[PDB]
């Protein structure tokens, strides 16, 4: 007599791209390795009226706002530890395996909550900046 | 319950199960079911 | 976040009195009250069953 | 009452509610479970609907007469639509509504 | 059940549950990805978090 | 260990605001989570101590101790970084309080209510529509003497000699500290716990150092006796009849030291600062949380 | 996996669900009958109608 | 008979000196009422001690304990931190 | 506004008919809803849009 174990499963997270889906048509965007030291961006934008017979110059300012994120993986000290010694019988390293499999788990895990916070980002800055329907309908 | 938590070669598919997920879990719809939440979300040791 | 939740004020006024001309719009409805005689006291608003 | 998923489950998993037998000349209790392939949402919701009914034959036969814009209320007299899950066809003559 | 000399408006409020469709122009918005660097916050006794 | 929180502002910020906020650097901030970023909201005192007319400060201490405590040192528009300050963890601070109080070497310092006014450790931050106020940081025995005025005004209240004890006096300068006449039933709390330990005192206090003090104001005069008067009080005439017996003055002392234990740790409210190493040049010093 | 935001709420840190299902184990019986009287025959041969 | 309690805050010392002496209010005066304080040492009704700190979020998921006949339910202080302080008397 | 009814009879008419209904009767009234979400309204099998 026995119990059959009819196999384990699980789901594959994918990494869902911040270019992979549609959103970043909205916005184009840089890789700047240094917004730690960039506290204000501003752009000047010089907008020149004509004049019709029977000048104008609309000198606007436009400044950046900055968005911070931060969710929190989490880990046991005993898969530090034991991620930092040395196996030598294949028990342990079957447990040492294990422990890399989690730690690498949870560092993909907080990358990839990062990108799903940045789509969360842009979705709010989107909504921050949007007006209803019924206003740009007629103000349009 | 009679959940075993002994590590696994979890063999990953690609459906996505987590459709409402935490909320159904919260109802109960499993019979047997443990939500790790942390530190014990690790493989336990052998 | 797209499910949000837009809120809309209503009202109704409760126990108005028409000005003493009072009259009819209508043919199928017929009450036993006297028909200058009679105020309202209640509304009746409708659910959302 | 404890557990949403869980009310769903028992109505799918066994589904004795108390509910009456069938292929009798009157209805008994069932104790014999998964003979009878029978249904009870009555007891997943606790409602009941309104059965046509009315007071004498004149209000029927004015709500047969116009199904749109009768009576649901005379002086004293009165009458309650049919409203259920089975919309049911009322024949009375050739006159016949929906 | 008797009217009194005075009456109301009752005014009341309604929430509804919409879905909202959300549209922009292309290029509307420029940005800037920073370096996703990770930290350490605590080290309490079993467990760290970061 | 890495504590660094950054607080994202949800507007932009005004250049007055800005020019006051950098003045404001280094100063003791509370916090309304440990987490990593957080909003204007659940920062400051000011949650609790809103813009009204009526304060409650030992609220006010209660959410000093029950939340954590961080400092500001980098300041800039729609951000400014934090630093935690958790136990097991040392830190520089610095004395940017302008009722500018003089340290003492190696004391301990104390952050405290702000007692000198809502408008002085106060910025406006109406771009955010909200306000951050500025908890006072001092040392310890102006800390127990701002705190045992504070009651003795709220147990004067229904007695009356103002000024003489609305208005701390130090070797650095006299203050004046803003007065409620309510702090409403958690300072009756308070002054009930008070009344309670005083009252057990009065039962269990011992009979031999009253026979002493009698006889010692009698013989003696000092800057410790000269508060009576050269008078003594009626319930000395009317307590040292009895005799004198070592074994209930023992069994009153062995109580009356545990009470008084008590009585201290009663008036532990708000987190303390043991620091060390005060330099009056630098206008910072060492400390740590204790 | 979960969400960075902005505000600080208490983030969730990792979650790990573990279900089963256990199998829902059910027979099926049948009824065949049969009289012995002409099953002496099978096993054997025959030779006369 | 006297009883030892524990106690999870997330409050100051001195939040939990006033919030025991709250807590404790029945009690006091069932003491009272039942025994009248005779003597000088009586008056004493118990302390408290800091047995240390721990995760806040957290804190206290329930489990069983069993020994071989029976089960009483029980809390699980996980990764805890100990730190013993002395006895400060409720009063 | 809501549909506020001095009466049950402009109810139970108001649904009967629509283009034709009464909005002020003699001692009572009825108001449609002009509101932004349109409800359907079943009472029996009278609907109204």
């Amino acid at each position: 007599k026995f119990e059959v174990l009819l196999g384990v499963y699980t789901n594959a997270i994918q990494y869902v791209r911040f270019l992979e889906t549609a959103l970043a048509v909205s916005c184009v965007n840089t890789e700047f390795k240094d917004l730690s030291r960039m506290i204000d961006g501003k752009i000047q934008f010089r907008i020149s009226v004509p004049t019709i017979a029977h000048q104008r110059t609309f000198i606007v300012v436009k400044n950046c706002h900055k968005h911070h994120i931060s969710t929190e993986m989490e880990l046991s000290m005993l898969d530090l530890e034991i991620l930092h010694s040395i196996p030598e019988t294949p028990v342990e390293y079957a447990e040492y395996v294990g422990a890399v499999k989690t730690v690498a788990s949870a560092l993909q895990f907080g990358v990839d909550a990062l990108e799903r916070g940045l789509i969360n980002t842009v979705l709010s800055v989107k909504l921050r900046h949007a007006p209803p329907m019924f206003i740009l309908q007629t103000l349009a | 319950e009679g959940v075993e938590n002994r590590p696994f070669p979890y063999l990953t598919v690609d459906a996505d199960l987590l459709s409402n997920l935490r909320q159904s879990a919260a109802e109960g719809l499993f019979h047997s079911f443990d939500l790790l939440v942390g530190k014990d979300a690790r493989e336990a040791g052998i | 976040p797209l499910n949000r939740r837009m809120q809309y004020s209503y009202y109704f006024p409760v126990g108005l009195f028409m000005p003493n001309p009072k009259y009819t719009t209508s043919a199928a409805i017929k009450m036993l009250d006297n028909p200058t005689q009679q105020l309202p006291v209640e509304a009746w608003i409708v659910n959302k069953n | 009452n404890r557990g949403l998923y869980n009310m769903v489950n028992e109505y799918s998993q066994r589904l004795g509610g108390h509910p009456a037998t069938s292929n009798t000349e009157v209805q008994f209790v069932v104790i014999a479970g998964t003979d009878v392939f029978l249904e009870q949402p009555c007891s997943f919701l606790q409602e009941a609907f309104p059965a046509l009914s009315a007071s004498s034959r004149a209000l029927i036969d004015e709500f047969m007469s116009v199904k749109q814009t009768h009576a649901p209320i005379h002086y004293g007299h009165y009458i309650i639509e049919e409203v259920a899950p089975v919309r049911r066809i009322l024949k009375f003559g050739n006159k016949v509504v929906f | 059940k008797i009217h009194p000399g005075v009456a109301m408006t009752v005014v009341r409020t309604d929430e509804i549950l919409s879905e909202n469709i959300l549209f922009s122009s292309r290029a509307s918005t420029s940005m800037f990805i920073g370096t996703p660097n990770v930290s350490r916050r605590e080290a309490r006794v079993d467990a760290v978090t970061f | 260990m890495d504590l660094k929180v950054v607080v994202s502002l949800s507007s932009r910020l005004y250049t007055d605001e800005i020019a006051k906020m950098q003045q404001r650097i280094g100063c003791i901030l509370p916090l309304a989570s440990t987490h990593g970023t957080q909003n204007v909201q659940g920062l400051g005192l000011g949650q609790v101590y809103s813009l009204e007319t009526v304060p409650d400060y030992v609220s006010m201490y209660n959410y000093l101790s029950d939340c954590t405590l961080a400092v500001l040192d980098e300041v800039s528009v729609d951000s400014l970084i934090l630093t935690k300050i958790v136990p097991g963890q040392t830190y520089a601070i610095k004395n940017k309080y302008q009722p500018f109080f003089q340290w003492h070497g190696t004391g301990s310092l104390s952050v405290m209510p702000p007692v000198f006014g809502r408008e002085h450790a106060t910025v406006k931050l109406e771009s955010n529509d909200v306000d951050i106020v500025f908890p006072m940081v001092l040392p310890t025995p102006i800390a127990e003497e701002v705190l045992q005025k504070i009651l003795l005004f709220n147990v004067y209240s229904r007695v009356v000699v103002h000024m003489h004890l609305g208005s701390v006096s130090y070797l650095g300068h006299h203050y004046e500290l803003a007065l409620p006449e309510v702090p409403g039933p958690l300072g009756l709390a308070l002054l009930d716990n008070l009344s309670l330990y005083f009252c057990i005192m009065v039962t269990l206090l011992p009979r031999a150092s009253m026979r002493l003090v009698r006889g010692l104001i009698r013989h003696e005069h000092h800057d410790l006796l000269n508060l009576f008067q050269e008078m003594v009080p009626d319930e000395i005439a009317r307590i040292d009849l009895d005799d004198l017996s070592v074994a209930d003055d023992l069994s009153r002392m062995r109580v009356m030291m545990t009470y008084l234990q008590s009585l201290a740790s009663l008036f532990n409210l708000g987190p303390r600062l043991a620091t060390a190493a005060y330099s009056q040049e630098t206008l910072t010093a060492t400390c740590w949380l204790r | 996996p979960t969400i960075a935001h902005g505000d600080g709420r208490r983030p969730s840190k990792q979650r790990t669900f573990i279900v089963v299902k256990n199998c829902h184990k059910h027979h099926i019986s049948t009824e065949m009958e049969l009289s012995m009287l002409d099953l002496e025959i099978l096993h054997s041969i025959p030779e006369t109608p | 008979g006297p009883r030892f309690t524990f106690f999870q805050s997330s409050r100051g010392h001195c939040q939990i000196m006033n919030i025991l002496r709250i807590y404790y209010s029945p009690s006091i005066m069932h003491r009272y009422a039942v025994v009248q304080p005779l003597h000088i040492e009586e008056l004493t009704f118990g302390a408290v001690a800091c047995l240390g700190t721990f995760s806040a979020t957290d804190g206290w998921r329930r489990s069983a304990f069993n020994y071989r006949g029976s089960s009483l339910p029980v809390v699980e202080i996980d990764s805890f931190y100990s730190n013993v302080s002395d006895w400060e008397v409720i009063l």
